[PDB]
RNA sequence: ACCGGAGAGGGAACCCACU
């Protein structure tokens, strides 16, 4: 539900909901990343 | 052509021996009975390749000549290469 | 050509030509001339000096640029017209000194030969030791091997992005890979090969590669492939990023959905897999039905990031890129710095591996049958120098025409350091442990890893997906296509005369159909 | 050939020609390849050229 | 107002031109990047000679 | 299933194989079976048709199997043979001087599968027990095959002068009544040409039998190469140093018999040959004394090479390389040329700004008196460039007419 | 089924210790898309555990 | 003439002198996906019924 | 392109330096398609007057 | 995705055997024993220790194929002595070999620190 | 009819390898004898890694193959410890696994060095080879972080042998030769002059190899051990003899119920 | 990218011999002396720091994803 | 029966590359 993003500028963890244009609270920028899952990641050494 | 008047190979070609194997290890596959009493081995080609050897193929070969007649060769009577 | 050596009013690109037995004389000032450096040469002498040498090695303070060494009148850039007309030596020590004479009127000298060889060509180690059509296939591959291929490439959102793990610069380099750049993103390994028949499996053109090394990381790389999509296109479908619910939508695939987050895409950070859902998104239906791209089947990766934005038209924009590192296994195409590629024909572990007098196994076995016709010398040579090189803590100069270094020379160099002068060492068979009744040539050579997986070519098809103007299987390996029974491959079963397996091909394999026809006019029914 | 000396002489010359090529590199190719090629290509009594 | 010029990349009106290798950074730039091509629809394109 | 490498050119480019299921995901074809389909492992693909109908299944098995598809109706030859590693250690194994322990014929002998179990009384009984090479390929070839062969060195004068029938070089392959007498086998005794022993084989035995001593000939000689063992190194490139003095001297030599050439046709006292003008005379005599120059310094090469050369252990055995590849390397590279001719005059009446207007000598119209190994000055460089381009670009060119 | 799409660990086995994701389920085995390796393997229920 | 084919499989070829010349090592991916139809009889009614 | 008149595509001798000599695609393109030397630069041209 | 895992070199699959054993035909007091994941370390020793008995007329190994994990011995005896016997006579020495080895070399380490 | 004799003698201990003699056994012996060397002595590596965060630069498997590459001191655990696939517990405990645990973040302007000193164990004696160095030296490098980058991970060490994975290869160089100078010439030199001489080689410079004799066998197997850290170099070769001989005893026990079972 | 953890050849570990070369380098050390000074005594192991490039330097000088 | 496992997923053009 909440769906925390980045900014690819500033860096900054912005709420944003569904169906809204790709907006930076601050500094406008306009490009986003979206975070790092949550779930388990196993990865053998191999 | 009569029985008298035969003038193709006696030998059975290679395509000849490909496709009566083909056809009737096809048929003991649709569980035709088969003319060779077999030792236990359940693969169809195997099946068609003994009874060819034991030359009990209840098939005969039809080879068209050129001009339009044809002979009836069945596969007991025509010498096998292999 | 005074004016020209000083940029008074002729500047330097404008060519003067003097054709002497036909009295034209053109100059050419258009663009498009292709031209080259070259040094100025007066009577015997060069004008390069040692205070041009000495003012030019102390720049970045003295600012004593090429533009300054130009402005000098020590070198002209002398295209192709006006080098017809002009006499030019290859090196001005050996080519400018008493003797009996050849010229003895130069008026150009070369700064490098070496100079004549493009990008791609550069990098070949002893170019001249090597027949030239390997040389072509090295320069051909050398934009196939893969490593960092840019600095910036996680910020990269890009497809089809190939890096290694672990890239080195070449044991032994030319002079000219500084200028390239290839010693800050070089794409290879150096690596120690034994050109010797060890089992067979490198028999025809083949490698072995040691398990072991690549267990530790050898070769071993990433496969970075993005996927964009964009949400839009009528008065009333409007496409829409969300998590597609099956009561709802109406088309769906068996894939599972809950990989993907409520807007419709999946986090970074989670395995995936073929046909694995990665944007979920839906249009209207005037419930509604689903353009969800999905994941490229069989290719089993992990998603490394997701970007979304808007495009220039306001709409929502996402591209993913997903991680998946790829092994090295057999098949992998394989190929060094002389134009002797080759897939990997068996991987052997450190203990079936060969070994020298130490515990060195070869991390790359080729077959000595590639050498003799292909006649890569410079590959040989190579492996001394590499040798040589890691021996002595100093890096190999491969330049092509140096003419300081020769094989005499490199034998020498790694007779001092308790190597057999040729190369060869005393390898021991690593199953049965007795040594290898002949010795085995071996040393570190800078080995490149290709784009040319063998699981991005592997595919097959069982009555899979269809063309829709005619019922023919599809085309490709994305699509689950079928490989092409062509023409001469009918000719060959005609060959073989088996007429029952060409129309199995042709007929039941491809699309077998029915149709209706009239026995009175010969008519579809 | 054809002009001159007539179509069995052709066959043998085309024959001959089309060994000579095939030949000069040391290689080997059966006479039942050539003698067919050199037939079907003349069994109408005019030069069947393959095209 | 005439129209927009695709503009190539470390060209003299490029915006990375005579930038140091530190800006090129701070842009997420490859300081080693020899540029020359066109971005064109996010898409690299280089002009064959 | 039925196996082809793409561009199918004859019957030996589409044939049945069986179908055996490996970890790994590459298709793997046995190294004779290479030579038909001309597959390089060099990155190849190779598409795999699997026959549906059981009918059509028999007659790919009766018809297009490989075993069966050993010799070709094209030139009555065998297609399949020792290939690229085999076929070198097959040169080395059968050598007069090869001799294997007990427990290393025993190692052997556990990999023929057409093999009864019964050991061979040894060819020497004491001091110890030491069995032959040919002791060994005598069980591997099978049933009672009869052939005469001739090894790649076998002297012309040795047939009609004495020791005929012994051969000091042991050469002259005789194989009897099933078994290996004398001989080292090579590409001319076991690779595709008519009349060699595997052909021999497959018209006597059947070709299923070929095939197991394909198979057997793969397995056991590959096993010995892990004792053997088989390299090439930049040793195996270098001369004497008399011997690159001899060359030096005949490059010399020659160079200064193409000044005098170019001295007589300057000084118009070259009469041109009947059928041919000044020009293609003189390029005649120029040619003739490159090639002359050439063949002698291969010649020296080859003489200077030892009997211990992976390069000579190549060649000798036919698997790859020529007699002239070792020229190349070690002596001269060659004349470089492009349609026939030297390396045209691409500027004004000149090859290259290095080199004076009307230069006909041969380092200014392609002549590499550099080999491999001493590199190649940059003129010369740039002329194998140039000569070997028209190669490339001949491979390229042909496809699209042969193919058509 | 139910166990479609649910985060598992192979807790016996040869395979034991894996997270993987399952992609099909049986009464008997169940498709394991491992998160580590490349390959997407079959083992029984009573092997997996659910996170 | 010629067209696409289904039960054909593609991918790259590597030596390996450990088996016949009749033989052809297939990965598991491919024959995994490849089949062939096998007619039903008493004589392997047991084993296609266990496959 | 696929055409057989090998004339274009050979290597010239007018290439020396200006256009590497080993790097050409090997298909349809040999000598066709042909990069660069290191040191080779191009005219861009100016006003003769 | 073919890539078998790296416990398959030496891991029984279930209902697999960890020997195998089969009379050969073609001789007599001949057998050939077939090792389920196993290799050359095991099938050199063994033929090694095998070729020290004289009573053993014929002793050798094969990996049938690398990627498989199989190793075929042959061995055949002398009559009045088995194959079988040979094989565990063998297997029996190079373990004591084995265990002398190891108190020798701990030995040595003992003697070599500080002796 | 029977099992020879062995002897060995050592010429060289130290902490980093070992180099010594071994007398009077097979050519077999000792090629199987290096050989469990490198595949068959288990010790303890990481082989499940779980990574919580990782803001580094290098992404995820590139983290956790570097981590397994890194060697863990398991002297005497790797014996008593047991195979996860025969262990009776679930996932993992103390008795078949050991835990890893790294947090480390960057604040600082200055660049951080994630090494293996940044590794901590849940058990004391089963960590890096950070243990004792004193008689400077660096730790192994995992990643470097720049300020505001992070990881988080949590990592269990497994008990294997270098025939699953290299990373379980207790040995770095395992020199193997015998005969140094070419008396059994099981090896050809074309010009034996050219060749330098072996270290363990008796003869003098006007020498180039020893004549040959017909009768000899291949004796006085020299190895040098080296050891990568995780097991002592001399404990390495206790343990592959330990391993093979535990090998071939179950192998003995197998045909010997297979005999027991046909008969 | 960076500096292996071991060698690939011999599996020697390499990981932490990079930061000393490095430091030794800057010195009147040459690489010669360096590697032998670090025990790399097989040129297995001298080629992986000696060929070595250490991109991790210049893959840090990116402002990260996060903050 | 609560949906029925729905998978078929345009095409043309050009470019690069592989054997």
């Amino acid at each position: 539900q909440p769906m925390i993003y980045i900014c690819g500028e500033c860096h900054t963890e912005n709420e944003i909901k569904s169906r809204d244009p790709i907006r930076c609270r601050e500094c406008g920028y306009r490009i986003m990343y979206k975070k790092r899952t949550k779930r388990l990641v196993v990865f053998d050494a191999r | 052509q009569a029985n008298q008047k035969r003038i193709t190979t006696p030998y059975m070609t290679k395509y000849e021996r490909a496709r009566v194997l083909g056809t009737r290890a096809l048929q003991i596959a649709m569980c035709a009975p088969v003319m060779v009493e077999l030792e236990g081995e359940t693969d169809p080609l195997l099946i068609a390749m003994k009874e060819l050897k034991a030359r009990k193929i209840p098939i005969i070969i039809r080879r068209y000549l050129p001009d339009g007649s044809y002979e009836d060769w069945g596969v007991d009577e025509l010498i096998i290469s292999d | 050509r005074k004016l020209r050596r000083q940029m008074d009013i002729i500047v330097s690109e404008v060519s003067m030509i003097r054709d002497i037995r036909e009295r034209e004389i053109r100059i050419y000032t258009d663009a498009g001339r292709i031209c080259r450096p070259l040094l100025i040469v007066e009577k015997q002498k060069l004008l390069l000096k040692k205070r041009h040498i000495d003012q030019l090695k102390e720049r970045e303070y003295n600012n004593y640029s090429w533009q300054d060494l130009v402005a000098s009148g020590v070198v002209e850039y002398i295209d192709t017209l006006e080098e017809e007309t002009v006499m030019l030596a290859m090196t001005p020590d050996d080519l400018q000194e008493k003797e009996v004479a050849y010229c003895s009127t130069y008026t150009h000298c070369e700064i490098h030969p070496s100079m004549i060889l493009g990008v791609c060509a550069s990098i070949i180690p002893f170019p001249d030791h090597n027949q030239s059509p390997r040389n072509t296939y090295q320069s051909a591959m050398g934009k196939q091997a893969m490593g960092v291929y840019i600095t910036n490439f996680h910020v990269r959102m890009d497809t089809l992005a190939h890096v290694l793990y672990y890239p080195q610069k070449p044991l032994v380099t030319t002079r000219s890979m500084e200028y390239l750049r290839f010693r800050e993103l070089p794409a290879g390994i150096n690596s120690i090969v034994a050109i010797a028949s060890y089992t067979g499996y490198n028999q025809e053109d083949s490698v072995i590669m040691n398990r072991s090394a690549v267990d530790r990381g050898f070769f071993r790389s990433v496969f970075y492939r993005s996927y964009k999509e964009q949400e839009s296109k009528g008065f009333d479908q409007e496409e829409v990023f969300e998590k597609p619910t099956r009561e709802t939508c109406q088309g769906m695939r068996h894939a599972i959905y809950d990989k993907l987050d409520d807007d419709g895409l999946i986090a970074p950070g989670v395995r995936v897999s073929g046909d694995d859902v990665i944007i979920g998104k839906t249009v209207t239906l005037p419930t509604k039905r689903d353009c969800s791209t999905f994941l490229r089947t069989s290719e089993t990766g992990i998603v490394d990031q997701v970007m979304v934005t808007l495009n220039q038209e306001g709409y929502k924009f996402c591209k993913i890129r997903v991680r998946s590192v790829r092994i090295p296994q057999i098949g992998d195409k394989f190929a060094s710095r002389h134009g002797q590629k080759g897939t990997c024909g068996i991987q052997y572990r450190q203990e079936d591996m060969p070994f020298t007098c130490e515990g060195i196994t070869p991390d790359i076995i080729i077959n000595p049958h590639a050498i003799p016709s292909r006649m890569t010398i410079g590959h040989l040579i190579e492996c001394l120098q590499g040798k040589v090189s890691a021996n002595k803590g100093e890096i190999g100069d491969a330049t092509p025409f140096n003419d300081a270094v020769n094989v005499q020379k490199i034998s020498n160099l790694l007779s001092d350091y308790g190597y057999h002068l040729r190369g060869n060492e005393v390898l021991y068979n690593g199953f049965t442990g007795r040594k290898i009744t002949s010795q085995i040539f071996i040393g570190p050579t800078y080995y490149q890893r290709l784009k040319h997986m063998v699981d991005d070519k592997i595919h097959s098809r069982a009555r899979g997906p269809i063309q829709i103007l005619n019922r023919q299987p599809m085309e490709g390996r994305s699509r689950d296509g079928g490989l092409r029974f062509g023409e001469m491959e009918r000719d060959c079963q005609i060959a073989h005369g088996a007429a029952q397996f060409l129309r199995e091909r042709l007929f039941e394999a491809s699309d077998p159909y029915q149709v209706h026809v009239c026995n009175l006019c010969g008519i579809m029914a | 050939i054809f002009t001159v000396l007539g179509i069995e002489a052709v066959r043998k010359a085309l024959e001959r020609e089309l060994y000579h090529v095939i030949s000069f590199d040391g290689s080997y190719v059966n006479y039942r390849h050539l003698a067919l090629l050199c037939d079907t290509m003349t069994c109408r009594g005019h030069l069947m050229a393959i095209t | 107002f005439i129209g927009k010029i695709p503009i190539m990349l470390r060209s003299t009106y490029c915006l990375l031109n005579g930038l140091t290798d530190r800006d090129l950074c701070e842009l997420n730039e490859c300081p080693l990047d020899p540029g020359g091509y066109f971005i064109i629809n996010g898409s690299e394109k280089v002009l064959i000679a | 299933v039925i196996f082809n490498r793409q561009p199918t050119l004859h019957k030996m480019s589409m044939m049945g194989h069986r179908v055996r299921i490996l970890p790994w995901s590459t298709f793997r074809l046995n190294l004779s079976v290479t030579t038909p389909y001309n597959a390089d492992f060099d990155g190849d693909e190779m598409n795999l048709h699997l026959p549906q109908s059981l009918e059509t299944r028999a007659e790919i098995q009766e018809l297009a199997m490989v075993p069966r598809m050993i010799v070709t109706p094209q030139s009555n030859r065998p297609v399949m043979g020792i290939v690229q590693d085999t076929l070198t250690a097959v040169r080395k194994f059968t050598k007069r001087d090869v001799f294997l322990e007990r427990g290393e014929v025993m190692n052997l002998l556990m990999f023929l599968s057409t093999w009864d179990g019964k050991v061979p009384q040894p060819a020497i009984l004491k001091p110890r027990p030491l069995w032959t090479g040919k002791q060994i390929f005598s069980l591997i070839i099978p049933g009672h095959i009869n052939c005469i062969r001739t090894h790649s060195t076998h002297p012309d004068d040795e047939d009609s002068g004495p020791y005929k029938h012994i051969s000091p070089g042991d050469t002259k392959v005789v194989v009897e009544n099933g078994e290996l007498i004398m001989g080292i086998l090579c590409k001319k005794s076991l690779g595709t040409s008519a009349g060699s022993l595997v052909h021999i084989s497959y018209l006597e035995m059947g070709h299923d039998i070929t095939r197991l001593f394909y198979s057997n000939i793969q397995t056991v000689i590959n096993n010995w190469l892990l004792i053997e063992g088989h390299t090439i190194g930049i040793g195996d490139s270098i001369a004497d140093s008399k011997t690159y003095q001899d060359i030096q001297n005949t490059i010399k030599k020659a160079k200064q018999d193409v000044i005098e050439v170019i001295e007589k046709a300057h000084n118009n006292e070259l009469e041109p040959t009947p059928g041919n003008t000044l020009r293609q005379t003189f390029e005649n005599q120029v040619n003739r004394i490159l090639n002359d120059a050439r063949d002698k310094t291969g010649s020296s090469a080859q003489k200077s090479l030892s009997e211990y050369n992976n390069f000579k252990s190549m060649v000798v055995s036919g698997a790859k390389g020529s007699k002239i590849n070792i020229s190349q390397v070690i002596a001269v590279v060659g004349q470089q040329n492009v349609e026939g001719k030297r390396i045209p005059f691409g500027f004004k009446h000149r090859t290259l700004p290095h080199f004076i207007k009307d230069d006909y000598g041969p380092e200014s119209r392609g002549f590499v008196e550099n080999s491999y190994l001493a590199g190649l000055t940059p003129t010369e460089f740039f002329f194998h460039a140039m000569g070997g381009r028209e190669g490339l670009i001949d491979t390229a060119v042909k496809t699209a007419e042969t193919g058509y | 089924n139910e166990l479609i799409g649910q985060t598992v660990r192979i807790s016996q086995g040869p395979y034991k210790g894996y997270i993987g994701v399952v992609k099909d389920a049986t009464e008997s085995t169940a498709r394991v898309e491992l998160h580590s390796t490349c390959q997407t393997i079959s083992v029984d229920r009573q092997r997996l555990t659910t996170v | 003439m010629g067209k696409r084919v289904d039960f054909s499989a593609r991918t790259v070829i590597t030596p390996d002198p450990n088996l016949s010349i009749d033989q052809v090592g297939v990965p598991r991916s491919i024959a995994a996906n490849m089949t062939f139809a096998e007619i039903v009889t008493p004589f392997n009614i047991d084993r296609l019924q266990e496959l | 392109r696929d055409g057989k008149l090998a004339k274009p595509r050979q290597l010239h001798n007018t290439l020396w330096g200006m256009v590497c000599p080993a790097e050409t695609p090997e298909g349809h393109a040999v000598g066709l398609v042909k990069n660069l030397a290191l040191m080779a630069y191009i005219s861009v041209g100016s006003q003769p007057s | 995705m073919n890539a078998p895992p790296a416990f398959e070199s030496f891991l029984l699959f279930e209902g697999e055997k960890k020997i195998t054993i089969n009379k050969d035909t073609k001789v007599p007091n001949a057998c050939l024993f077939t090792i389920n994941k196993e290799d050359h370390t095991l099938g050199n020793i063994i033929k090694s220790q095998l070729l020290k008995d004289p009573q053993v007329l014929f002793a050798g190994y094969k990996v049938p194929h690398p990627l498989e994990h199989k190793i075929i011995i042959r061995v055949q005896t002398t009559p009045d002595y088995s194959p079988q016997e040979a094989f565990t006579n063998a297997i029996t020495d190079l373990i004591s070999e084995l265990s002398l080895l190891e108190e020798r070399f701990r030995v040595a380490i003992k003697d070599k620190q500080e002796g | 009819p029977y099992a020879n004799q062995p002897t060995v003698r050592i010429t060289e201990l130290t902490d980093e390898n070992v180099k010594f003699i071994i007398e009077n056994t097979d050519l077999a012996v000792a090629n199987s004898i290096r050989r469990v060397f490198i595949a068959e002595v288990p010790i303890i590596a990481i082989d499940w890694v779980q990574i919580d965060a990782n803001s580094s630069v290098l992404h995820d498997e590139f983290i956790a193959h570097r981590l397994g590459l890194i060697p863990l001191t398991s002297d005497d655990i790797v014996d008593k410890l047991q195979y996860s696939r025969d262990c009776t517990c679930e996932e993992f405990c103390p008795e078949c696994s050991v835990e890893f645990t790294l947090d480390v973040r960057c604040n600082e302007d200055q660049t951080r060095h994630v090494t293996s000193r940044d590794l901590i164990s849940n058990s004391p004696r089963v960590i890096p080879v950070t243990s004792r160095n004193r008689d400077e030296q660096d730790d192994i490098l995992i990643v470097k972080l720049r300020k505001g980058q992070e990881l988080r991970l949590r990592a269990y060490a497994k008990k294997g042998f270098g025939k699953e994975h290299a990373k379980w290869n207790p040995t770095a160089g395992v020199a193997f030769e015998y005969d140094p100078d070419n008396a059994l010439r099981h090896t050809v030199y074309p010009k034996p002059e050219e060749w330098p001489k072996s270290e363990y080689s008796e003869l003098d410079e006007d020498e180039s190899q020893a004549p040959y004799d017909p009768n000899g066998k291949p004796e006085r197997f020299y190895y040098n051990v080296e050891s990568c850290g995780s097991l002592r170099p001399e404990t390495i070769v206790l343990s592959a003899l330990s391993g093979l001989k535990k090998k071939l005893s179950d192998l003995q026990t197998q045909l010997s119920h297979e005999i027991q079972s046909d008969v | 990218m960076i500096i292996p953890v071991r060698c690939f050849t011999c599996g020697k570990i390499v990981g932490n011999k990079w930061e000393a070369y490095l430091g030794l380098l800057q010195a009147e050390y040459t690489e010669g002396d360096a590697l032998d000074a670090l025990g790399l005594k097989r040129y297995c192991c001298r080629r992986m720091l000696l060929a070595h490039v250490d991109l991790i330097e210049k893959l840090l000088n990116y402002a990260p994803l996060e903050k």
